[PDB]
């Protein structure tokens, strides 16, 4: 069995990232869902470098 | 191993964490404590003292720098709750172990109510301790010397961290090099990763081992002792105490753990043969 | 030490090969030929087939009964196959019955009827024979494995043909495809076992004197393929267990990287659950396979052709939930080929295929077989010293360099039949030919 | 329609040198012109946002 | 093959000229001297398991260095153990079959977790075809215990530890073994087994537990997995003429896309159904079989019916042409036989094991049209025969019917 | 550590009569204050068992010997969590303390070594 | 909604003169402007089918039903994926849009609803 699927830690990431198993005739409106984590990783990344210098 | 080397980890970050909480009071012991402790960064070479700036935001501990450590305290319990997560995950493919090392897959309880109503009278223990310090003696863990607002000129008595970080300044006091001292305090604490692989024993744990049990018992007094050579002045004779703790304190891992673990294997298969 | 392979010709350009074993009391006798369905267009795909049922129908003088009693009185069989690329027509008889059988097979190959009331019946046969392959699984997989690797080329076509050209066969386009292709300069006349040589060239003269000859005779084993990567998949849930093959482009005979495929093979080698040794063999596949129960077997191939080849492996599994492991351990066994083999794996496996090339040959029939192909692929029979010689000269930096130019980072094509769900998709499975880390 | 061994029409995208190095660089070029642009844009990225934490202006002044 | 004596052990062997050389021991362990039923299968796949010198997997990975391999099976009579190696390397192989005989550990896990599961794989493949079924049933049926044992190790009875060490504890034994070398030169055999085979034990002689008896019956082994028939006739005096009325009634075909001359085969025309005579001799009696399989029960039923008016009509009258195309057809089975290195080693293993000197092909006896005609007349009038059905059993014939 | 090292120490320990003669002495000491038999343990029972070898000799062992080490376990672990020690006939008596496991992990451990050494032969 | 209830409101309407004059032509161009048998679907196909019941008349298809509603959803995806329509056959033509699956389903919600009422019922 490959690591990906034995070690529960990666298996996790595995069953969301990697094999996870997806319609095949998505739209590129199923892209927002991705553009949303784009936004709250930015919007942390920003937010605590202003917090670093904000009163 | 790996809920135990996540663990380390987040042992690592509760340091991180409770480092930076104490700098935000910007009394004495805040300012200098960060002060001597982001020097250390210093010693990494070539690039040391530039690291040592940018972490402060200037060229010395000030408003830049407590700014961020502000914000970086209120992030790092959050990414210490993750891992806290992630070793738990890591932990239940094999479950909790036990006080006999043996496999528990023939007697299982489940967690509740068993261990629900077990963790209570734990809960309300420390909630007793919690109220005394907190309601009777609420300053008595702290340095009186955080009273007083941060003065860049003047230098107090003595510039200590909190007491749970005082066994790893005695270990960087024992080495008489910077960069030196760096190490070995990093060290005595990834040391922990190679527990899996010194430990020679053919058993889990030390209910059953009588040597085993006696020199746990000298590890654990040995890092309370240096505990207090943390916070004592460098004068004699503690200077060459310190030193011969921190011998101790390594040698456990790298000599002592793994030669006591072979011949209790041994003492085992010979003795009830 | 084997006896020496006499070879002789005749003034037409049939070739007479023979291997003499004086322990046994049979001999096989046969036409070995250069040519099969390849030389098929695709309005007379199926011809050569077609032609092997005829052969057996009756000739000019023996009817189909008298031909069923004349082999039977001889005692022994007649046998026949038509591959891509060659045909046989053999006869295993006791040693005496040797020019009877050598009568029957001219007989056969030159003086058969083909008439259109036998014609007419192999019709339904051959059209029962295209519902009942369905069964043969393994035949099946490989089957789609040509067609797929070699879209729409004459090594991609099956070799019964289709449906539409079994009717439309035509005694004309039968007798035009023997008279082009069953030519003396393209058929060996082979004998193996209680055979003498000059016995056999002698038979060859009366029976096979008045063979046509080719316009322009090339030599023996004269041929352009374009692999296409790609898979088919024919999923089935019902059957319980998955067949899987795998193959990038191969070797062809005359190749010199022949035997650094065939070492590069036997690395990986075979496996099946069935054998008690199979669990301990050396290869790391056998190993890995075993210990997580991911297959029932695999077999390892490299397919020669005049001009190509195909080398891969074929799979067999009832862990349907694993079939993601199996693909993903077996293609980083072939990274391995380019990364990682030593002097370990290539000697190891020169040792066991030095004795493997000729414990194969362990009957007259396997004798014949191994004279036959050679002759017509090679135009000669390779001596085991010059096999040994040959083999000897592989080393680990010719298998590596052989594995990192036809198996590294490379198109494959692949076929799946059964249960394969868990099959995942071209991309991900052609992912595996690299390693990252590497 | 039937036969399964009759492969269907890929003739519209089948590259004619589909085996050779060429055609597999070509494919390695846009793949690493992009993994290219994507190390010196993570590079600027990175440089430019993490140089806040160097002194700012006032401080410097 | 010269037979020759080597520190108490039989050493049969003719030097060739090749470079393969097979060496078989063959051992008088087979199914019908079987203590427990399917010991002697159990035992056969128990060698080159765990020896005290050399481990399995020891084994296996040295055998794969000398590119040799490994073939084993079991019958009524026999066990066979061959090796196929290049001729220098005879001693390793010699000296394999030692440990295997000598110092085999019969380790509790070896029968759970390697032995077994290979036999009941082994089974499982054989009975795929319900022809062997159906053949084995007829022998079950005809001979009870001894000959009618099964073959193979079944579910239903299963063998212990206790029971494979107890009968390898008989069988290996110097007075069991047999030692048949193919292409290996007979006077460095038979020093190679003398050193190495001189410390087994001597033992005795293993015996069929009672004498073998006849019955008549049917056996109805309800399968879905396809459908066969045999039509079996004890033999309580097997006589080689049987052989030639094997060939003669015939069955399979001699030629490709044909149905054949033979009277068997003629029997087939019209069905989609494969037949078979075939004959067993176990010296002290002997089963003549025809099995007839097809996908069909109506027309297995349809061709059981014509396969016995065959062998009623041999028994009237065979002609002269036919009585010739049984002898050449004969010949020509037992040439092959005795090329065959499976069957070839069972052969020279039975005249050394027993004492029943080996018919050369060349010396195969060419029987007259009278006596091929009074070989069918006493089967076709045989008070004792044996019916085995299997598949849809409800739609295949019975004895009483046939 | 492996018990095919623990086991061929000891045994290089047990031939030499020196060495056998402060080594014994001591062992049967140690084993007698590391307390596993007051509660019910045989030695072998404390023996690590999550490992692949330890799962596979496990499978082997009898079936007897395996419902009785099952009896030991659930036994302990009842005085371990009730904080009581073995009395009577649930102390394991020194002549009771068979080394039940230790064959059926040096064969499992055999093989896979074997397995080891034999994937790095080199043909000479 | 249930399947029950769409196919019994269906056949009110179907029954009144006045409302099948009216109500049948507009879904009939309902149909035509809805497309799906330009992606070779039948209108069974669109049915939901993740819960229990459907779950249910999907498992008492005959065996050829099965399979072909399977090819006529792989299809339709593929159609999908790639931004193309049916041509030719596979086209659905109104004469192929049959009910395949009603039947089924309503016999298992027949079951479901009257063993709804029947565990509701009262002694009288
Ligand atoms: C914000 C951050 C920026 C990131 C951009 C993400 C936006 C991507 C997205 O979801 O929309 C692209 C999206 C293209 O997605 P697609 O996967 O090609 O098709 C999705 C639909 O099935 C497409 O539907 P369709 O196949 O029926 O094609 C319809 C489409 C033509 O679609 C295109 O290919 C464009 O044309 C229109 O609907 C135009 C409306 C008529 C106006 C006159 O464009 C549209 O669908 C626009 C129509 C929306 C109204
Ligand atoms: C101070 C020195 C402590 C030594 C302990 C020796 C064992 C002992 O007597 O403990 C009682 C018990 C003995 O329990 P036990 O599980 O071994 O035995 C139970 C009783 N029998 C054997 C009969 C089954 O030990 C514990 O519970 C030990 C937990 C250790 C926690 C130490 C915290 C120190 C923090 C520093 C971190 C770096
Ligand atoms: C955001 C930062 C992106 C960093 C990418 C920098 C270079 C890595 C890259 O381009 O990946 C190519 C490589 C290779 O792409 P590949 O996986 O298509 O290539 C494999 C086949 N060979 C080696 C024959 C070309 O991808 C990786 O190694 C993964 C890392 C990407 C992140
Ligand atoms: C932003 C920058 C883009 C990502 C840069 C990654 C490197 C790009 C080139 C590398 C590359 O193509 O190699 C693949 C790496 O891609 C990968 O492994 C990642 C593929 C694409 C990554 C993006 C995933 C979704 C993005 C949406 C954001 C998600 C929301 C969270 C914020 C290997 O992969 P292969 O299988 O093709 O290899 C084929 C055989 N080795
Ligand atoms: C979903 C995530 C978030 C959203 C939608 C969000 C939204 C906003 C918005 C609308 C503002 C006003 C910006 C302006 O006009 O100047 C703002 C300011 C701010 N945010 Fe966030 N924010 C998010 C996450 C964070 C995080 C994680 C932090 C960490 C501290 C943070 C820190 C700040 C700070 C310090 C400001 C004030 C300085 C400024 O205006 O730029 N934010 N945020
Ligand atoms: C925020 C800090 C931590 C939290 C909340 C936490 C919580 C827990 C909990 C709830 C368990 C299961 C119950 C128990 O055994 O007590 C556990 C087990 C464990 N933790 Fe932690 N932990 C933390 C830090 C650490 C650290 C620093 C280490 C190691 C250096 C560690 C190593 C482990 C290990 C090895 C176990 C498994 C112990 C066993 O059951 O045998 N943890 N932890
Ligand atoms: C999105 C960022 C990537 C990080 C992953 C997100 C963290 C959330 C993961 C924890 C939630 C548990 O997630 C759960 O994991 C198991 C295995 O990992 C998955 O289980 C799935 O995959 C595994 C194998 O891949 C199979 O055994 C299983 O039959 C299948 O259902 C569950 O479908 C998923 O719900
Ligand atoms: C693991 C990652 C490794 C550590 C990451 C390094 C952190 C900080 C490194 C350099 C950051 C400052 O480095 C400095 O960056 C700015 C751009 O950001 C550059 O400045 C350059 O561009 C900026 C605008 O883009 C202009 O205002 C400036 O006049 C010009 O010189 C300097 O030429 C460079 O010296």
């Amino acid at each position: 069995m490959a690591l990906r699927k034995k070690n529960s830690l990666l298996n996790m990431a595995n069953s969301y990232v990697l094999d996870s198993p997806q319609p095949s005739n998505l739209n590129y409106f199923w892209n927002f869902g991705s553009l949303l984590a784009l936004c709250l990783v930015i919007q942390l990344a920003t937010g605590i470098t202003l917090a670093m210098h904000y009163t | 191993v790996l809920p135990w080397s996540i663990g380390v980890i987040i042992f690592l970050l509760l340091i991180i964490t409770a480092f930076m909480g104490y700098v935000l009071v910007f009394g004495q012991m805040s300012l200098w404590g960060a002060t001597v402790i982001c020097n250390l960064v210093s010693a990494i070479p070539w690039l040391g003292e530039d690291i040592v700036h940018f972490l402060w935001g200037g060229f010395s501990v000030g408003n830049p720098t407590l700014q961020r450590f502000f914000a970086l305290h209120y992030l790092m319990p959050f990414v210490l709750a993750v891992f806290a997560l992630l070793h738990l995950i890591a932990l239940h493919t094999a479950g909790s172990s036990n006080p006999l090392g043996i496999t528990s897959n023939v007697d299982k309880l489940s967690m509740h109510p068993y261990y629900s109503f077990k963790d209570l009278i734990t809960v309300f223990a420390f909630l007793l301790m919690f109220t005394l310090f907190v309601f009777f003696s609420p300053d008595k863990l702290g340095h009186p010397d955080n009273y007083i607002p941060a003065n860049p000129m003047v230098t107090p008595a003595s510039i200590v961290p909190e007491w749970y970080l005082l066994p790893f300044y005695a270990i960087l006091r024992a080495i008489p090099d910077k960069l030196g001292g760096v190490i070995a305090m990093v060290a005595a604490i990834l040391i922990l990763l190679i527990l899996p692989i010194v430990d020679r024993s053919i058993i889990r744990g030390n209910a059953f081992k009588p040597i085993s049990k006696l020199l746990f018992g000298f590890f654990i007094c040995n890092f309370l002792l240096l505990g207090v050579l943390g916070q004592v002045h460098i004068e004699p004779p503690f200077i060459v105490l310190g030193q011969i703790c921190t011998i101790f304190y390594f040698s456990y891992f790298l000599i002592l753990l793994p030669m006591v673990s072979t011949i209790e294997n041994i003492f085992f298969y010979i003795g009830s043969l | 030490v084997s006896p020496k392979t006499r070879t002789s010709n005749l003034k037409n350009g049939l070739t007479i090969a023979s291997e003499s074993n004086p322990l046994v009391q049979t001999a096989t006798v046969g036409v070995w030929i250069d040519a099969g369905s390849r030389n098929e267009n695709a309005y007379n795909n199926g011809t050569a087939h077609f032609f092997e049922h005829l052969a057996f129908k009756g000739t000019d003088k023996r009817s189909q009964h008298q031909l069923e009693l004349d082999i039977e009185n001889m005692g022994g069989h007649l046998n026949a196959y038509t591959s891509r690329e060659s045909t046989v027509y053999y006869a295993k008889s006791f040693k005496d019955d040797v020019p009877k059988s050598v009568e029957i097979l001219a007989d056969i190959l030159q003086h058969s009827k083909l008439a259109e009331s036998a014609i007419d019946r192999e019709r339904e046969v051959i059209t029962r024979e295209l519902e009942e392959v369905n069964k043969q699984y393994e035949e099946v997989v490989f089957d789609h494995l040509h067609a797929t690797a070699f879209m729409n080329q004459p090594l991609g076509r099956t070799i019964l043909g289709p449906r539409e050209n079994i009717q439309t066969i035509t005694n004309t386009e039968l007798r035009k495809f023997i008279t082009e292709n069953y030519t003396a300069d393209r058929m060996v006349l082979v004998g193996a076992g209680a055979v003498d040589h000059d016995a056999l060239v002698e038979l060859a003269e009366k029976y096979f004197s008045h063979l046509p000859s080719s316009q322009s005779p090339v030599p023996l084993g004269t041929p352009i393929p374009n692999f296409v990567g790609s898979e088919v998949r024919l999923r089935d849930d019902t059957m319980p267990v998955a067949h899987i093959a795998i193959a990038v482009e191969g070797v062809s005979w005359t190749s010199e990287d022949y035997y650094t495929a065939l070492v590069a093979q036997a690395i990986i080698g075979n496996y099946d659950r069935a054998v008690g040794t199979s669990r301990h063999q050396g290869s790391r596949l056998s190993n890995i396979v075993s210990e997580n129960n991911l297959a029932n077997s695999f077999q390892s191939f490299s397919t020669s052709y005049s001009d190509t080849g195909l080398w891969g492996i074929y799979l067999t599994s009832e862990n349907t939930t694993q079939i993601d492991d199996l693909v993903h351990f077996t293609l980083k066994e072939w990274n391995r080929l380019s990364t990682s083999v030593s002097n370990l794996q290539v000697e190891r496996a020169k040792s066991q295929l030095k004795a493997g090339l000729l414990l194969s040959l362990d009957g007259t029939t396997y004798v014949a077989e191994d004279i036959g192909r050679q002759l017509t692929t090679l135009g000669r029979r390779v001596t085991p010293a010059e096999v040994e010689a040959k083999l000897e000269a592989v080393t680990e930096h010719d298998v590596r360099a052989w594995a990192q130019k036809t198996l590294y980072d490379k198109d494959i094509a692949l076929v799946g039949l059964g249960p394969i769900e868990g099959l995942y998709d071209y991309n991900r499975i052609r992912n595996d030919m690299s390693m990252m880390r590497w | 329609g039937k036969s399964t061994y009759k492969i269907p029409d890929f003739t519209p995208y089948l590259k004619k040198d589909r085996n050779t190095d060429a055609n597999r660089l070509f494919s390695y070029f846009m793949i690493g012109s992009f993994g290219m642009l994507s190390a010196a844009g993570a590079k600027a990225t990175v440089q430019d946002f993490l140089s806040n934490m160097s002194a700012s202006a006032d401080v410097l002044a | 093959f010269s037979t020759a004596e080597a520190a108490g052990v039989k050493v049969a062997a003719q030097d060739g000229q090749s470079p393969i050389s097979d060496l078989s021991v063959v051992l008088r362990g087979g199914s019908r001297y079987a203590t427990v039923p399917g010991v002697s299968h159990i035992l056969e796949k128990f060698a080159f398991q765990n020896t005290v010198p050399k481990s399995a997997l020891r084994f296996v990975r040295e055998l794969e260095l000398f590119g040799g391999k490994l073939y084993t099976h079991t019958t009524r009579e026999h066990i066979v153990l061959r090796t196929q190696f290049l001729k220098q390397d005879l001693p390793y192989f010699v000296d394999a079959f030692a440990n295997v005989l000598k110092e085999t550990k019969f380790q509790q896990f070896e029968l759970t977790e390697r032995v077994a599961p290979v036999a009941e794989l082994d089974l499982l493949k054989r009975e795929s075809d319900p022809a062997f079924t159906a053949l084995e049933a007829a022998h079950e049926v005809a001979f009870r215990t001894g000959l009618g044992n099964s073959v193979y190790a079944q579910g239903y009875s299963p063998v212990t530890l206790e029971d494979v060490k107890e009968f390898a504890r008989q069988v290996y034994a110097k007075q069991n073994v047999a030692v048949v070398g193919n292409n290996v030169v007979p006077a460095d055999l038979q020093q190679l087994v003398g050193t190495a085979f001189a410390d087994l034990q001597e033992g005795s002689k293993v015996t069929q537990a009672g004498t073998t008896t006849l019955h008549g019956g049917e056996a109805r082994v309800r399968t879905s997995t396809g459908n066969a028939l045999t039509i079996a006739l004890p033999i309580a005096e097997p006589k080689p003429v049987y052989h030639a009325l094997a060939s003669f009634l015939g069955g399979p075909a001699s030629m490709p896309w044909s149905v054949g001359a033979s009277p068997l085969a003629q029997a087939t025309v019209g069905t989609h159904t494969s037949v078979k005579a075939t004959y067993h001799n176990y010296g002290d009696a002997g089963l003549f079989a025809i099995t007839i399989k097809g996908d069909s029960p109506a027309e297995i039923s349809q061709v059981a019916h014509k396969a016995v008016q065959a062998l009623k009509d041999t028994g009237a009258e065979v002609t002269e042409e036919q009585a010739a195309r049984a002898y050449a057809k004969s010949k020509f089975a037992a040439a092959e036989a005795f090329e065959n290195p499976d069957s070839s080693a069972s052969v020279i293993g039975m005249e050394l094991l027993s004492g029943v000197s080996r018919i050369a092909p060349e010396n195969v006896q060419k029987f007259t049209p009278a006596e091929l005609s009074e070989a069918a007349a006493q089967l076709s009038a045989s008070a004792k025969p044996v019916v085995a059905a299997v598949g849809q059993v409800h739609a295949l014939p019975f004895a009483d019917e046939l | 550590a492996s018990i095919t090292s623990v086991v061929k120490t000891s045994e290089l320990i047990l031939k030499s009569p020196l060495l056998s003669k402060i080594v014994v002495p001591l062992a049967k000491t140690y084993v007698k204050f590391s307390g596993y038999r007051q509660l019910g343990f045989k030695m072998n029972d404390l023996i690590i068992e999550e490992t692949p070898n330890m799962q596979l000799a496990l499978r082997r062992l009898p079936p007897t010997e395996s419902y009785d080490r099952v009896y030991r376990l659930i036994r302990a672990t009842q005085f371990s969590l009730s904080h009581k020690l073995a009395t009577g006939n649930d102390i394991t008596k020194p002549e009771e303390d068979d080394h039940y496991l230790i064959p059926y992990i040096l064969d499992v451990e055999a093989e896979a070594f074997e397995k080891d050494a034999l994937d790095n032969l080199e043909v000479v």
